[PDB]
């Protein structure tokens, strides 16, 4: 086929890998710096829950 | 941290040591085994009853039944080799090997 | 000279006979658990104080 | 015919160890 | 890592916000691939048995390419799943941190002082 | 590791009694506690040939240590490079030439020189460059 | 856990006791049920890393 | 048979390691390898000095 | 013939060969239906259709 | 055909095996 | 004396399990070991561990340990090893009775005992809490809740037990 | 179905189906002896299971037709090539032994697979326990060499000690020189050649190790030659006995279903027979194995699984 | 045993280690390894041999005394903090704890003694369960406590694991022994990259557990337990060797295999967390595992060992075992480097 073919498509190509490269190096650096701070989506290791906290009155006021 | 609570502690590790360097009666070994689950048991009541964590007056019991079961089958492979080996030792416990 | 004994020597053989020299060391136990335990206790010992992996 | 294993071969890798010693001699 | 994200209902294979996704189409080559490995366990299944292979049990091999191919569709979903959405997450973050993510400068090639170190 | 800080805070080529006794200790502690191991596998069948086993291992780490005390610190020293990783290189070999004569054989001393020189090198090449053998989880 | 059963079928197996400011026998506190309280809905939803 | 086996496996068997033999390995060894690395270090050494300062003709040197 | 018994599998085991096709088929026309419902709801969710 | 013990082996330090590897050669002592 | 009357259990307590970790006879190794099982009920019951206290008596002062006799009576090795049997279970015996003895001592003269843990010398009764139990005893309580809350360890519980018999004959009956 | 965990677990037992008629009754005796002559008339007289004694194609007998395979294609040894040379350096004694010693091994867990499986008696000719007589014999005159025992008794020990031994043993005592007497009237040339020493040298090992030292876990009684022909005295014997030595009078069921499970499993019981111990007499190279097994490959019906050999008319491969 | 006593005991012993995976309290943790170990004896015990007492009882000696071990761990977080909660806990001391407490019932470091020696006691059957079942639960609370680890102390156990598993595999006749070796030395490869990310842990274990499954499995379908006795499968049924060497060159991890894909995504990580000695050593040490699995694959089918006349009986008969599971998973187990995108799905 005609060159216009391979030149196209190998610049598709190029498209595809450079968004791909950048990503990467992207993903390296939010995956390090979201696992530091923790303030992210991702990395929140478990707490506990205040869902299980007992509010009733207790026997001694001191509570 | 309060001084008795070394006491348990170290009676664990001193009794983690003669569970660990044998001699020539694992029938001995099981004593440490069980005084080492014994120091365990005693320890956390201590902590329990003293932080008032009231179910949690629990897990002695709970460790206790468990540890209890453990001393079952200890002792029933002591008669096993007891029974290969007519007695007690360890060095002879080594026909594995290779 | 070369070919047959000398590179044959520095690259393979040498780190085959290492290797040999500690397979049989390290494969070459007694079977009693009382030098086992014993290396354990050691183990115990030796990670929770001295290499300081606790602190 | 191509070399295939004999006695020789099969005793190099029969025993307790193919890696011998005194030790493991016995 | 996703392991603690807010909302992740445990012990669910596939959540449902994952249906807005493309699913995968029935003949995606990575689809296809999980068929093969069906297959291939029915030829060596009758090897075993000592049956003949090929031509040994067309209801055999037959089961293995339908199971293979459905656990396989099934994963593919829950695999586009993460991958979707630990890029979603990503671009959620790096919008809430402007701050940490700095627009490197517009210079050309013709200001840009590489040196060039001859071969000789 | 305070032990093992005591050489990294003399500087290289410079007090090296220091150095020899810092690094003496480290092959001291390293040769008691592969001793102590052998002594427990290997049952040293009479209490006093196991003290002259571990004897024989203590003596001979503690040589290795302060051979490349010595040889490290002195050419650092001598040759004012102290960046130099062929300083560690030739303490290296000095080393494992040592565990040659403590096993009374060249071909050992010879395979001792070349391996534990370029390790020699490449740890100090680390700390030069600073790589981490145990790196903290970063990503 | 790492396969939280509790949490997808909702049956309390064993956090009924993994605290003791949850619910106890007679309403009895433990030594310390102030300041758990405190610290529990201080971390909670916000992480391990950021509520160290 | 026995000429091809002694010049071919019956080597490194009956190979000891001697002053002889390691004196040899190294002098027909490393010897000719840094021999020549000093011949083509100084050789380049002085050929990258003339054109870096110009001491050099390569008027018509463009298919290097 | 050849062996004196019948050999375990020498004859068709019927019941479990027609339980074979019976689960593949179901595996199948469960396949393409839900990849049928999962294409056009996907396409309603996004938009599209 | 040459099953082993033709084949070239160590050297032969004292006499004894010196006459076996003379005879592997197919030649005398004396010569060998 | 009642001062420091915990400290007392607590020392008994690590001497007899010294006892019995210096490897002595499996009989004398059980004494030393239910010695170290008494005085440890007594460091429970200081802390108002009643209940607690009195099981340890029972199931394995009582429990486990009387079983024990029958193997050490099964074992029998030919000659006693009582501590005059050997000399190194002398020197595991004299040397664990050193170490805890330096401590205390460490521990009493400045109460800075950094062994592994951080560590406070004072006396044992200052870590207690004071408040009423009302009528409810909180150990009991607590252990009354194995039917309220325990739902779910007393099934595990009981079903390994119900496993611990089918085990037991199983090992032991030899094929 | 078969023995299978399923169902054992759904009630499929063993002690239901057994009964007095339950017995490993073995009949025995020297070369010749009219032993099979009298196993035949106990078996017809009590309802009981008979095995023939076990030749080299035994084993090809429980495979495919049942016809004798070529010698070989199954055993690499011949009764009458050993009787021709018993000397002979191409290991023809030992590799006769030891095959013989696994076809009866065979034959003994086929009695113990029909008995359970079924609860009938079964009588066999010369039980693996009494194969040792052979080799002894076969071990005085140096028909072979001594290892071979070594390995003979390395195979027994690792496979005989699971196989229990049997209720009842029939001896047919024969002296010697009646031995000498019937082989004669046998005709066969291979078999006049027998060496008297030969037939002493079985009846000693017979009588002075065989008979004592297996009798401590079952009924043994001797009869000679009048009192083997008379079937009336001897079958009647052997109900007359309580069967209280030996394990048989101990197991229960949980036993024979393991029993079943290793019996049943016809690569298991002989799999211990193929020890890797290597002896000139029984090892055979890479070459001249590969070859026979592909010989034994392209015959019919073993190309594939059973049931599964389009050759021989096995239809609906594609299905099963 | 009993088909229905058996059945329970590994119905137990599967719950156990199904216990410990979906407890969120220190307690039953601790209750699902006990019960576990207390119904994996009689397993062991199945045969009844005096080498299965020997190997039982060495296996219940350390396994409960790293089970003992680790209560203080949880009572000692439970003294600094008043938590049953497993998450990350509160005490380096207590944290370094039951490091080794878990390690011995894995088996890396030194602790590994008793992996090798029971494995050889106990049945093959025994032994497949043993180095893949009862490697989940103690597995199953180092993925949840990860982030607590010191990274220093859980990477050199892992060094020693592979390093040690690998090097004396060198000299193993056995190949109950060889499986076992191979079996530290897996577990070096896992627990190394525990730290950093939890995500191919898990996928090393399923993949791990695949060949070991696989190759387990084969051998039982073998019948053979030492070298020598491998070597004369190729007689009887040579296509078994083919598959053992597929899987035998598998897990040792050359491409495009399947046991490549652990270990490439492992090299991979730890680079990422700029741990890049640390993957170089290990991935040196991995060719020595490769050379004791080329030393079977050299015996069992690439050469032709010799065979015994005895054999010819066995060319007759046919194997009455099912092998359950047995097509689908070397398939599994061999092939799989392509999807490997898929360990998403762990995530
Ligand atoms: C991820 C991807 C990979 C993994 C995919 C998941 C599948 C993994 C397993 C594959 C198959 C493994 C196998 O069987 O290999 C053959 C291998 C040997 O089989 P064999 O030669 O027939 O010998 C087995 C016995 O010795 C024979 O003894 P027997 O003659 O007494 O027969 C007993 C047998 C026969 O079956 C029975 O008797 C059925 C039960 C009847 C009584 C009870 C009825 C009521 C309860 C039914 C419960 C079901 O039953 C059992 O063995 C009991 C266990 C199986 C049923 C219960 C399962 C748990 C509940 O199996 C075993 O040794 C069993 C080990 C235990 C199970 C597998 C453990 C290894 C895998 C763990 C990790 C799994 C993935 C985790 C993620
Ligand atoms: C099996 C028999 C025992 C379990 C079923 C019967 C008891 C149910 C029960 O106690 O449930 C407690 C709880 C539900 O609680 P509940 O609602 O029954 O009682 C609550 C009581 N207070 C308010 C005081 C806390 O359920 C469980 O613990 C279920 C555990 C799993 C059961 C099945 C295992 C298989
Ligand atoms: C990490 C620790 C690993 C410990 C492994 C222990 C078993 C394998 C090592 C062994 O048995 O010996 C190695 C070492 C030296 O042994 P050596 O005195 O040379 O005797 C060899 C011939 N019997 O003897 C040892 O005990 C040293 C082992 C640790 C070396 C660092
Ligand atoms: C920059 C700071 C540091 C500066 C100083 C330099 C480093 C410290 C000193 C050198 C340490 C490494 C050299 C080896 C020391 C141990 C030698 C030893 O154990 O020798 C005894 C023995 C060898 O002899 P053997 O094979 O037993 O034969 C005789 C048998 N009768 O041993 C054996 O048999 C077992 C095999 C050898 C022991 C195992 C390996 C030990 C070394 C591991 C690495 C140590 C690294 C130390 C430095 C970094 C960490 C602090
Ligand atoms: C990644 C690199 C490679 C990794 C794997 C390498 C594996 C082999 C490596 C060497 C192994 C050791 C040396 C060789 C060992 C041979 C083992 C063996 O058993 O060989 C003999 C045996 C005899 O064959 P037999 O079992 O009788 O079966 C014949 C077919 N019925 O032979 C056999 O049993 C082999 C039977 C093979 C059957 C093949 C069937 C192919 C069917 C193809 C169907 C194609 C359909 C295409 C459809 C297209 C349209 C969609
Ligand atoms: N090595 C060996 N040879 C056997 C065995 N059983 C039979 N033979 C041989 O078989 C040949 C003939 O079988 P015998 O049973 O001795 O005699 P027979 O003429 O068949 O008559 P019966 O003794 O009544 O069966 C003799 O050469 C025996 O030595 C056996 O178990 N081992």
């Amino acid at each position: 086929d005609g060159p216009e073919k391979n030149y196209e498509k190998t610049m598709a190509i190029l498209q595809i890998e450079a968004e791909k490269a950048e990503l990467r190096l992207k993903e390296l650096e939010v995956r390090r710096l979201m696992r530091a701070r923790g303030d992210g989506p991702w990395y929140q290791y478990p707490t506990i829950d205040k869902a299980l906290i007992d509010h009733s009155p207790k026997t001694t006021p001191d509570n | 941290m309060p001084l008795v609570y070394m006491n348990i502690i170290m009676a664990f590790a001193i009794a983690l040591a003669g569970l660990l360097m044998y001699r020539s009666h694992l029938m001995s070994s099981l004593l440490c085994l069980e005084g080492m689950m014994l120091s365990l048991f005693i320890m956390s009541t201590l902590i329990i009853l003293n932080t008032h964590f009231t179910l949690a007056n629990m897990m002695p019991i709970i460790l206790l039944v468990f540890a209890a079961c453990e001393a079952a089958l200890g002792l029933s492979l002591l008669v096993m080799v007891s029974n290969t080996y007519g007695t007690d030792y360890v060095q002879n416990l080594n026909l594995l090997q290779c | 000279l070369l070919d047959l004994i000398w590179l044959e020597t520095i690259l393979p053989k040498t780190t085959s006979f290492i290797q040999m020299k500690m397979s049989i060391m390290v494969s070459n136990q007694k079977g009693l658990i009382k030098l086992y335990f014993l290396s354990f206790l050691i183990t115990i010992m030796i990670s929770m104080t001295l290499f300081n992996y606790h602190e | 015919r191509q070399w295939q294993p004999d006695v020789e071969w099969a005793e190099q890798f029969g025993g307790a160890v193919m890696y011998p010693t005194k030790e493991t001699a016995h | 890592m996703m392991s603690g994200r807010p909302g992740r209902v445990p012990l669910q294979f596939l959540p449902n916000e994952a249906r807005s996704l493309p699913p995968p189409k029935l003949t995606d080559p990575r689809l296809v691939y999980m068929g093969f490995l069906g297959y291939c366990s029915g030829l060596i299944d009758n090897a075993i048995r000592r049956r003949p292979v090929v031509s040994a049990g067309l209801h055999r091999q037959l089961l293995y390419v339908t199971s293979f191919v459905f656990f396989g569709y099934y994963l593919l979903k829950r695999q586009d799943y993460m991958y979707a959405l630990r890029d979603h997450d990503m671009f959620a973050y790096v919008k809430s941190h402007p701050e940490d993510f700095p627009e490197k400068d517009k210079k050309t090639y013709g200001e840009i002082l590489e040196e060039f170190h001859p071969v000789r | 590791k305070t032990l093992l800080h005591k050489y990294s805070d003399i500087p290289e080529g410079t007090e090296c009694h220091r150095k020899a006794y810092a690094s003496t200790s480290i092959g001291g502690a390293t040769g008691l506690i592969v001793s102590a191991y052998s002594i427990a596998l290997k049952p040293p069948a009479s209490f006093l040939e196991g003290v002259a086993r571990t004897g024989r291992y203590t003596f001979t780490s503690a040589a290795i240590g302060a051979i490349f005390g010595l040889t490290s610190c002195i050419s650092a020293q001598v040759r004012e490079k102290p960046d130099d990783p062929l300083n560690y290189f030739i303490g290296g070999c000095a080393g494992g030439l040592t565990l040659g004569a403590r096993t009374r054989s060249y071909g050992i001393g010879a395979a001792a020189c070349a391996y534990m020189g370029l390790t020699a090198a490449l740890v100090k090449m680390g700390q030069l460059e600073g790589w981490q053998v145990f790196a903290e989880p970063k990503v | 856990p790492f396969f939280d059963v509790q949490k997808r079928l909702g049956l309390d197996l064993d956090r009924w006791m993994t605290i003791q400011s949850a619910e106890q026998p007679h309403k009895i506190p433990g030594r310390c049920h102030a300041f758990e309280k405190e610290w529990i809905e201080c971390a909670h939803g916000i992480g391990g890393i950021r509520a160290e | 048979i026995r000429w091809t086996y002694a010049r071919s496996a019956n080597i490194y068997p009956n190979f000891r390691p001697t002053p002889k033999t390691s004196l040899l390995g190294a002098l027909f060894g490393i010897g000719p390898l840094f021999f020549w690395y000093y011949v083509f270090k100084t050789d380049r050494d002085k050929k990258e000095k003339l054109i870096q300062e110009g001491k050099l003709d390569q008027t018509f040197n463009i298919s290097y | 013939k050849f062996y004196i018994r019948e050999p375990p599998h020498g004859s068709p085991d019927w019941l479990k060969v027609g339980l074979t096709l019976g689960t593949s088929v179901f595996l199948w026309i469960y396949l393409i239906k839900q990849h049928k419902e999962d294409v056009l709801e996907y396409k309603r969710r996004n938009g599209l259709e | 055909h040459v099953t082993k013990d033709m084949f070239p082996g160590p050297y032969p330090k004292t006499p004894e095996e010196r006459a076996a590897a003379a005879k592997k050669y197919n030649m005398r002592v004396e010569d060998y | 004396m009642t001062m420091y009357i915990a400290f007392i259990l607590s020392t008994i307590f690590v001497i007899g399990f010294v006892g019995f970790s210096s490897k002595p006879s499996p009989i004398y190794g059980g004494l030393g070991l239910i010695v170290s099982g008494g005085v440890g009920c007594g460091i429970v019951l200081n802390f108002g561990g009643s209940f607690l206290g009195l099981m340890v008596f029972l199931i394995y002062l009582g429990g486990m340990l009387v079983v024990f006799g029958y193997t050490t009576a099964m074992a029998t090795e030919m000659y006693p090893e009582v501590w005059v049997s050997n000399k190194t279970v002398f020197g595991a015996f004299v040397s664990g009775l050193m170490m805890e003895f330096c401590m205390v001592y460490y521990a009493l003269k400045e109460e800075e005992v950094e062994i592994i843990f951080k560590f406070n010398g004072l006396g044992d009764w200052v870590i207690y809490d004071t408040g009423d139990s009302g009528f409810f005893s909180e150990e009991a309580m607590g252990i009354a809740a194995l039917y309220s809350y325990g739902t779910w360890l007393v099934i595990v519980t009981g079903w390994s037990l119900l496993i611990g018999v089918v085990v037991i004959m199983e090992i032991t009956r030899g094929n | 179905l078969q023995y299978g965990p399923l169902a054992f677990v759904l009630g499929e037992r063993t002690t239901r189906k057994l009964t007095e008629t339950s017995k490993v009754i073995t009949v025995d005796g020297n070369i010749c002896s009219g032993k099979g002559r009298l196993a035949r008339e106990i078996a017809e007289k009590l309802g009981l299971r008979h095995f023939p004694e076990a030749g080299i194609h035994y084993a090809d007998s429980t495979t495919g037709d049942g016809k004798p395979l070529d010698v070989q294609l199954s055993g690499n040894c011949s009764l009458e090539k050993f009787y021709d040379d018993p000397k002979s350096n191409d290991g023809n004694s030992y590799r006769l032994q030891s095959w013989l010693y696994a076809s009866r091994l065979l034959q003994y867990a086929d009695a113990l697979e029909h008995l359970l499986s079924t609860g009938q008696g079964v009588v066999l000719e010369r039980s693996i326990y009494s194969d040792f007589v052979f080799l002894e014999a076969m071990y005085r005159q140096g028909f072979i060499r001594k290892q071979c025992v070594e390995h003979y008794n390395e195979v027994k020990k690792v496979t005989a000690c699971e196989y229990l031994p049997p209720h009842v043993v029939v001896y047919v005592d024969v002296p010697v020189p009646e031995i000498q007497s019937r082989i004669q009237k046998k005709g066969n040339p291979h078999e006049m050649k027998i060496t008297a020493a030969y037939l002493q040298d079985i009846e000693n090992a017979y009588k002075k190790t065989f008979l004592p030292e297996m009798s401590e876990k079952c009924e043994v009684l001797q009869y000679s030659a009048r009192e083997a022909e008379d079937a009336e005295k001897v079958v009647e014997d052997i109900e007359y006995l309580k069967c209280d030595k030996g394990p048989w009078p101990d197991q229960d069921d949980r036993t024979f279903h393991r029993l079943r499970m290793l019996v049943q499993n016809k690569l298991e019981v002989l799999n211990y027979t193929t020890i890797p111990v290597y002896l000139p007499e029984i090892t055979i190279g890479a070459h001249q194995s590969d070859r026979v097994f592909q010989k034994f490959t392209e015959l019919p019906g073993r190309k594939y699984s059973p049931g599964y050999n389009e050759d021989v008319g096995d239809k609906w491969i594609w299905l099963k | 045993m009993n088909p229905i006593i058996y059945t329970t005991l590994i119905m137990t012993v599967m719950s156990g280690t199904m216990l410990v995976m979906i407890s969120s309290h220190w307690l039953l943790i601790w209750i699902g390894f006990e019960m576990n170990l207390l119904a994996m004896i009689p397993v062991l015990m199945k045969n009844f041999n005096p080498r299965a007492t020997e190997a039982a009882t060495k296996y219940f000696l350390t396994q409960a005394t790293a089970s003992m071990m680790l209560m203080m761990a949880i009572i000692i977080n439970l003294l600094y903090s008043g938590q049953w909660t497993i998450t990350k806990m509160f005490n380096p001391v207590a944290m370094t704890m039951m490091t080794m407490a878990l390690a011995m019932k894995l088996g890396l470091s030194p602790f590994h003694f008793w992996v090798p020696e029971v494995t050889q006691g106990i049945s093959l059957q025994a032994g497949l369960l043993l180095l893949t079942w009862q490697k989940l639960a103690p597995l199953s609370v180092l993925c949840q406590i990860s982030q607590s680890i010191n990274p220093n102390l859980m990477l050199t156990m892992a060094m020693l694991s592979i390093l040690i598993g690998g090097w004396g595999g060198l000299n193993q006749t056995q190949l109950r022994k060889i499986m076992a070796y191979s079996s530290i030395a897996h577990m070096g490869w896992m627990t190394a990259v525990l730290p950093y990310n939890t995500t191919m842990t898990i996928l090393n274990l399923l993949i791990y557990i695949t060949m070991t499954l696989a190759m387990f499995m084969l051998l039982i379908h073998s019948s053979a337990t030492t070298t020598l006795s491998l070597s004369h499968t190729w007689n009887k049924m040579p296509v078994i060797t083919s598959l053992m060497m597929v899987t035998l060159l598998s897990m040792g991890g050359l491409p495009p295999l399947s046991g490549f894909m652990p270990k490439w995504m492992i090299i991979q990580e730890m680079t990422k967390n700029e741990s890049i000695i640390m993957p170089t050593l290990m991935a040196m040490t991995a060719l020595l595992n490769l050379y004791f699995y080329m030393r079977l694959a050299y015996s069992s089918s690439l050469t032709m060992f010799p065979s015994t006349n005895n054999m010819k009986m066995k060319w007759q008969f046919e194997h009455t075992k099912q092998m359950k599971l047995l097509p689908t998973m070397i398939v599994l187990s061999t092939l799989v480097l392509p999807m490997t995108p898929a360990l998403s799905s762990l995530n």
